[PDB]
């Protein structure tokens, strides 16, 4: 099966094609950038939280051996 | 006086009636994906309006 002929008046309208291309570019930008930024922010938050906890543990260990 | 047959024009009737009936009562109800947007005429951006 295959189903698409909707490009009829798209061919009949160059402006519609240009607007569709702009919409595709904007969708690419939005989707890709937002997904990447969200994943990066999640990873950075998790790593920062773990780093803070490890820093606390190291501070405690340093304090518990007063040379 | 007319020489030869009279001037006349032809049209298929039953085919025209059937074509009108079919086009209206089926084509005007296909899913919007097969439909397109017209040219040089303003149309509502909301797909759910009568317009």
């Amino acid at each position: 099966t295959a189903r698409g002929i909707v490009t009829d008046f798209a061919f009949l309208s160059p402006l519609a094609s240009s607007a569709a291309s702009r919409s595709s570019a904007r969708d690419d930008k939005l989707t890709a950038l937002l997904a990447q930024l969200d994943s990066l922010t999640r990873e950075l938050n998790v790593v920062s939280q773990q780093l803070l906890d490890l820093r606390q543990q190291v501070s405690a260990l340093k304090a518990s051996s007063p040379p | 006086i007319r020489v030869g047959n009279n001037f006349a024009m032809e049209i298929n009737l039953n085919a025209n009636l059937w074509r009108n009936f079919l086009y209206s009562n089926i084509a005007l109800y296909l899913p919007d994906k097969l439909k397109y947007s017209p040219s040089n005429v303003k149309i509502s951006d909301n797909p759910n309006t009568y317009d």
